């Protein structure tokens, strides 16, 4: 393409930050010619899931919208595939700069809403006071440890075969450095469960008679008709998880 | 910037977004003090709000209304002075400008290792291609594939502790926007 | 007694205890419910056990491709090391060796420094549910939203593999008024202020109550105190402060 | 291309660890700003006291 960058009479070839072609003059003439790289990126799929429809859009992440059924330009990509609606929903399938994306029978784009609107009728005389509450319960999930791997660093890269051997032996310690690092992760994993579980010196138990004025913990208290005298919602998290 | 095989993706929050939420935060903590975080918005005029948050530290609310407005002109002096505060003192940035200036240098410098020949015959794989015959360009281009992946695991690697960090100050980014905006906190020298 | 433990828990975030054990029926019904609510919300929303999953499928990804590291040649005659020991002479042996050594220690090296950065990950995570063990169902937090979104009463700790699930209780105001308001009252030259709580007006009468449940109280001298006089607070209000003495000598 | 296809998955473990760092990084944005259920609004006369 065209360029604005008056080369000196002696340069032919102009160079970028970091060493790469960036303009060259042409021979035949005094014109100076600037050279990018043709459009290229990744492809992304936006899809809702097999499990709903089989309708897919697809968005070039670094294109315009002239280069190989709606076709909408956004500052993410050309995405074509999905109609861009005026009207903000929550956010659901990511796109990028500020676009989300399924809704009558087909895939939609648009500008993403942060919210309801709300005004808060300020004055300097007047203050709200609840008249009533609610006590809500939440969850919060927590990993504290994990799968206490560990590979046989010599006997993985030169299996059960001597020949092997002398040469890893002449590659030093590696298959030393690996077996500790992964035997360190192995025993902090017991530490982080225990600094999170192991709190209490001494095991308290709750009392056989549930006359807590009203309140039911029987939903996260142990059962001990179970085999594993864990509680329900325990059993919930036990075989809600899937290996 | 774009290179060969480098693409950057935009945030999915634009920074018109991210202000349009500062900008609910701050309504918030104006109009109704902490309570817009434990539930509903709940009017309360600001002196009143200022004066239970001097309750919580310890002086007793008439001082504000008998010094409401001494309060006001420190506070806004205070505001005030702010910007001219950061704006004046060099470095003052400095946790959000090297937070860019390392990114943009391991991009420079994952780019810059194109250029070396890693022990081979040309840093260009069209050339030694051009140049050996493919029963002997094979081992040029093994030493060009395994120096030039060598240099992206290590980019990726640190890369991965890098985002580490910024998670690590993200999290703590996000307590003190619970635990200083939408409420007031008794942890000394925290906010 | 469990119901004062909670009107106690009451108190630690400004609800006097007379709130709860007027209200007790009332609270134990919204408690069981929302207990007997979580059950569904676990069993019927997807995800919800994702930051769990997400932990195990990527340990097992990493050794599914660490394994498959296995089947690649890296610039050997073959994958399998056993081929080129039984059919090549060690002098080409070693060469061919070689190229296989160098990847698999590589793929070695990649997996466990994955494998320690996770691991800072989880140690971090697992920091912060010691935290929120301590500081949750261990004590109770007046720092909010570290226990959930609301006010915090308890929270009770559950079990789950290679983590745990909290179950955090907490204080919500519901249904809500609008009410007039003053910072103080001005009574024959006195400036009062409240105690705990502000003054509400429904137009005609000027109350007392807590900001965090609507309970009006009449105005008194026990629960009002007097400081400066009428003519330094900006905005105060004329109403009269009544004093049980007054009833008493009468 | 056919001679990398030699190396295995190193060329998706990559670009699997850039795109977790990629999300993460809108879930870092999103926990520390998008903490308010409603974008509130302050009122046009800024008689605050
Ligand atoms: C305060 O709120 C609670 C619930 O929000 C009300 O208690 C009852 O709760 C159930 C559901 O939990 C509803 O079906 C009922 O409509 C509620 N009322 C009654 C009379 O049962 C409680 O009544 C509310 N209190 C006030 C004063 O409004
Ligand atoms: C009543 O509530 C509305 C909105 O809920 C508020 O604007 C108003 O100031 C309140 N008070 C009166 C006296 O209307
Ligand atoms: C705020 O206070 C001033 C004087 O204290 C009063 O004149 C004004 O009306 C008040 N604001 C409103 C909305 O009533
Ligand atoms: C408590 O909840 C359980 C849930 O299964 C229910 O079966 C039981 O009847 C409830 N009441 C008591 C007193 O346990
Ligand atoms: C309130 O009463 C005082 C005298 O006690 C009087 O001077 C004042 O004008 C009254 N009204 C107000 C303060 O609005
Ligand atoms: C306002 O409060 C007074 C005092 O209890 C009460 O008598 C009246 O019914 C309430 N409501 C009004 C005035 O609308």
């Amino acid at each position: 393409t065209e360029s604005n960058k008056k080369f000196l009479p002696f340069q032919q070839f102009g160079r970028d930050i970091a060493d790469t072609t960036d303009a060259v003059r042409d021979p035949q003439t005094l014109e100076i010619l600037d050279i990018t790289p043709c459009s290229f990126g990744g492809v992304s799929v936006i899809t809702p899931g097999t499990n709903t429809s089989n309708q897919v859009a697809v968005l070039y992440q670094d294109v315009n919208c002239t280069e190989v059924s709606n076709v909408f330009q956004t500052r993410a990509g050309c995405l074509i595939g999905a109609e861009h609606v005026n009207n903000s929903y929550e956010c659901d399938i990511p796109i990028g700069a500020g676009i989300c994306a399924v809704a009558s029978q087909s895939i939609i784009a648009y500008t993403m809403s942060l919210g309801a609107e709300n005004s808060v009728a300020y004055s300097n005389n007047s203050i709200a006071i609840p008249t009533n509450f609610t006590i809500s319960v939440t969850t919060e999930i927590l990993p504290v440890s994990m799968t206490k791997t560990s590979v046989d660093c010599t006997m993985y890269i030169c299996g059960d075969s001597t020949e092997c051997s002398n040469l890893l032996l002449q590659y030093g310690s590696f298959c030393t450095q690996l077996n500790r690092a992964l035997t360190g992760i192995a025993v902090e994993q017991d530490k982080n469960t225990q600094e999170v579980f192991a709190q209490v010196k001494q095991i308290y138990k709750t009392p056989p008679i549930k006359d807590f004025g009203g309140f039911n913990f029987s939903q996260i208290l142990p059962d001990p008709s179970k085999p594993s005298k864990r509680s329900p919602i325990e059993d919930l998290l036990f075989n809600k998880v899937t290996l | 910037q774009k290179f060969n095989g480098l693409t950057v993706l935009p945030p999915l929050l634009t920074d018109e977004m991210i202000a349009q939420y500062t900008s609910a935060l701050l309504a918030g903590t104006i109009t109704s003090g902490w309570t817009f975080g434990a539930g509903p918005a709940l009017q309360i005029p600001f002196p009143m709000q200022m004066a239970y948050r001097f309750n919580g530290i310890g002086v007793t609310q008439n001082v504000l209304y008998e010094n409401q407005k001494l309060i006001a002109n420190q506070f806004n002096s205070a505001i005030g002075k702010i910007q001219d505060s950061l704006s004046s003192t060099p470095s003052a940035l400095g946790k959000l400008q090297d937070v860019v200036n390392q990114n943009a240098q391991a991009l420079n410098t994952l780019v810059k290792q194109l250029s070396s020949n890693f022990g081979a015959i040309s840093s260009v794989l069209n050339d030694i291609l051009s140049r050996l015959d493919p029963p002997e360009a094979e081992v040029q281009i093994d030493r060009l594939i395994t120096g030039r992946l060598q240099s992206l695991q290590t980019y990726v690697t640190q890369q991965l502790i890098r985002a580490a960090e910024i998670r690590a100050s993200a999290n703590l980014a996000a307590t003190k926007m619970s635990e200083c905006v939408l409420g007031q906190s008794k942890r000394v020298d925290f906010c | 007694p469990f119901p004062m433990q909670m009107a106690y828990r009451f108190n630690g975030i400004g609800v006097t205890q007379n709130v709860l054990y007027e209200n007790q029926k009332l609270i134990a019904n919204q408690f069981n419910s929302a207990i007997g609510k979580i059950q569904d919300s676990l069993s019927s929303t997807p995800s919800a056990l994702g930051k769990l999953q997400d932990v195990v499928n990527q340990n097992a990804q990493a050794l599914n491709t660490l394994v498959k590291q296995l089947s690649s040649n890296f610039g050997a005659i073959s994958s399998v090391l056993n081929d080129i020991l039984s059919r090549l002479d060690p002098p080409e042996a070693e060469v061919q060796i070689d190229r296989l050594i160098t990847g698999r220690l590589q793929s070695l090296q990649t997996y466990v420094t994955q494998q320690l950065i996770r691991a800072a990950e989880i140690r971090a995570s697992a920091n912060l549910a010691a935290t929120k063990m301590s500081e949750c169902v261990l004590g109770q937090s007046k720092r909010v939203d570290f226990c959930g979104k609301g006010y915090h009463l308890m929270s009770f700790p559950q079990s789950a593999p290679h983590g745990v699930v909290f179950l955090h209780v907490t204080y919500v105001p519901a249904q809500e008024k609008n009410f007039t308001t003053a910072p103080a009252i001005c009574h024959d030259g006195k400036a009062h202020f409240p105690r705990e709580g502000v003054f509400v007006s429904n137009g005609t009468h000027w109350f007392v109550t807590q900001r965090n449940f609507y309970e009006p109280q009449i105005i008194t001298t026990d629960n009002t105190f007097v400081s400066g006089n009428c003519d330094v607070v900006i905005g105060i209000v004329n109403n009269t402060v009544y004093d049980p003495l007054q009833p008493e000598l009468d």
